[PDB]
RNA sequence: UAUGGAUUCUUCACGGUAACGUAACUGAAUGUGGAGACGUCGGCGCGAGCCCUGGGAGGAGUUAUCUUUUCUUCUUAACAGCUUAUCACCCCGGAAUUGGUUUAUCCGGAGAUGGGGUCUUAUGGCUGGAAGAGGCCAGCACCUUUGCUGGCUCCGGUGCGCUUGUGACGGCCCGUGAAAAUCCACAGGAAGGAAUAGUUUUCAUGCCAGGUCGUACUGAUAACCGCAGCAGGUCUCCAAGGUGAACAGCCUCUAGUUGAUAGAAUAAUGUAGAUAAGGGAAGUCGGCAAAAUAGAUCCGUAACUUCGGGAUAAGGAUUGGCUCUAAGGGUCGGGUACGAUCAACUUAGAACUGGUACGGACAAGGGGAAUCUGACUGUCUAAUUAAAACAUAGCAUUGCGAUGGUCAGAAAGUGAUGUUGACGCAAUG
RNA sequence: CAAAUGAGAACUUUGAAGACUGAAGUGGGGAAAGGUUCCACGUCAACAGCAGUUGGACGUGGGUUAGUCGAUCCUAAGAG
RNA sequence: GGUGAACUAUGCCUGAAUAGGGUGAAGCCAGAGGAAACUCUGGUGGAGGCUCGUAGCGGUUCUGACGUGCAAAUCGAUCGU
């Protein structure tokens, strides 16, 4: 009813490969998450927070890893670092960003 | 037919069996005048019909 | 192929004379979603039947492998 | 070579159909070498047969 | 074939008013009864799988822009227990103010409604089998027929949906839609049976064995037959999405194939497919061939008729897209006349809009007035005749009552009709 | 279209593309029939009405595992 | 004097197959008119060697293709059911 689902992405790869940029995405992920179809109404309710090597989104609204999956693939392609990051997950919700 | 007698299977076993060529050493053999098998069946040449 | 539901039962399974070999399986399901606990199924192995008895305490289960006799053969996996 | 019997192989071995096996161009040799379900299945693991994805049907249209 | 269980000094069990229940709970001769065991069609109900769909956990695609997005995995066998049923049946009770009730009108003083129960286990649910399996993911030692370790495999919804199975019903017949092996049960009561032990191998557990022959593959535009690797013929099961009434018609997923001698050019004449001014059958034996018609909704529909039809008669109008409007349901109740989840596809209406188009491809009747003929449905000259020919129901005639009629056989202590009997069989028109 | 194989490639293999069958299929299996056509290796004199390195061809071999699927048992029309 | 019902004709036995529509029979329910007799209306239901039309079965016309054919009878359209 008003458990916060919590989902780990660990950038650690690319940001200390150097061509990754967190900041901006977060601020693409928050900026984009979509609240009853319209982006910008996190209202308290998705938080996204940023430490340099993990970003952890909070949520008590409707979110999910395929929603992460899919606005993180959409800023790779943006960026057109694809065949460079994979979004994976290593287990139930703390994906990570790979690069090898 | 898969589901077969064994009088037909027995026919069959003797058909495979009988469908060799000539062994070359019997050309060879003295007096001899066979040269290959004259009796040589294929399945789709010549049907045994049994 | 045949529950268990007593361990007065699984006993006289097991000393039946005709069983020899126990397999213990732990399965970790969950019982509310906030608590996973550790399942034991004891499988006696008769000649006929596989009769299998559930159990959802872990101290049961403990006490169940302390008191089955050391010279029948337990399988733990 | 003559790669008949792997493709038709592999396809029994991953479950898939003739028409979704991969078969890696540069690695003829090890492919035709490998004779046996279990070479096949080497080969797969390896990434050298790889099961191409399944053709798209949307139905987003019909939604 | 022993053990445990059940039964036994009330010898072959108890419980329930009853339908009946349980772990068992003797049962010969003889008899009897069930299952085996049965058509077809229609709607309705239920289930299985599939289809559709929401959330979530992985993988892939797209990402100039948009898409909490598109595709994809999220599985659970035989078998064992508990539970689960329409129908049926039992107990209490005693009904007109007749009530109950199906989509379908049947059922009740031969006992309805109502209350309470019993059974079949189709079928579903839970558990075991069984997550240890399968599947989806991520990572490890650097050529080498090598594995290992981590997670996940979850929770729902919906329906005139498709197909299959089942159930309770209803229709049809001058047609009422196999047999036997086999298995069980009942009636009866032959025979036998006590006590440190008898019986029960229809209760549970335990021991042994299960022979012979087939099994590969095709099953067809290349494995069969047709002289062949022949455009022919040859029985059957499964059956995704969209359009749409629709397992045709068109397109697409899974799976499969890409096989049929090729290259160049584009004369006549051909084969197949089209179009055509004005006319509109003048062509021709003859409208042959082609064209036009065509789906759906609404309106409207003649002569004649065996009242059933004719009839989609004939003849008219509409049809898209978008934005709306309205109607049509299920499940949850009552101080101390009415509410909420749950978005399911049908119908009707209104503006607006466009090169007046809209069953926009596909699919898809031409119609009318008559004459001859056969009533109709049906059948035949395989390979030139599908007809008015044959058949048909209807009508009529004929023979025959069994030591018989009609027919068969060389004969027969032989046969068909005939497992028959004049409302029949046989023979004709 | 390109690689590979090969003396030789329109026809073989692989990859890419374009397509088709479109679930009363050109799919998955069976019945009759066939009889080894199945599969592997080698190989192209003949055969596949062009070709062929390919093949249902040629040469050599491998392959069909049942108490539970059938036959076997029953009876039907009938035969005897 | 023998051999054929593997094609085909007919009977019997035992199996199997057959979308979606149109029409709308009996049976049944409700309503209206009428003094009555009765008549009429709306539903329901789902009959038929009924009908349009797939699969199937057949084979009308083109007197089309072919006619030293794919084929000693097929192919295409159009058709019957």
């Amino acid at each position: 009813q008003k458990i916060a689902k919590t989902f780990t992405v660990d950038v650690s790869s690319p940001t200390e490969n150097g061509v990754f940029d967190p900041a901006s995405y977060a601020k693409y992920l928050i900026d984009h998450i979509k609240v009853e179809g319209a982006v910008g109404n996190l209202g308290n309710a998705v938080t996204v927070t940023e430490d340099g090597t993990v970003v952890t989104v909070v949520s008590t609204a409707k979110f999910s890893g395929k929603y992460l999956k899919y606005l993180t693939k959409k800023y790779l392609k943006k960026n057109q670092l694809r065949d460079w990051i994979r979004f994976v997950s290593t287990k139930t919700n703390e994906y990570r960003l790979a690069f090898y | 037919a898969a589901q077969k007698s064994f009088r037909i299977k027995q026919k069959m076993a003797k058909a495979k069996k009988q469908n060799r060529p000539l062994p070359q050493w019997i050309r060879l053999r003295t007096n001899n005048t066979i040269r290959y098998n004259a009796k040589r069946r294929n399945w789709r040449r010549t049907k045994m019909n049994i | 192929a045949r529950e268990i539901t007593d361990i007065k039962q699984f006993l006289e399974l097991t000393r039946r004379a005709d069983v020899k070999t126990a397999t213990v399986k732990i399965n970790k399901k969950l019982n509310k979603a906030g608590k996973p606990f550790r399942q034991t199924k004891f499988k006696v192995r008769g000649s006929s039947s596989l009769y299998t008895l559930v159990i959802n305490d872990a101290g049961k289960a403990k006490k169940l492998i302390q008191s089955l006799p050391p010279t029948l053969k337990v399988n733990r996996l | 070579a003559n790669l008949r019997t792997q493709k038709r192989l592999a396809a029994s071995v991953v479950g898939v159909g003739k028409r979704k096996v991969w078969l890696d161009p540069n690695e003829t040799s090890e492919i035709a070498q490998a004779n046996s379900r279990n070479a096949i299945r080497k080969l797969v693991k390896n990434g050298t047969i790889v099961k191409k994805a399944v053709t798209v049907h949307s139905k987003s249209r019909t939604r």
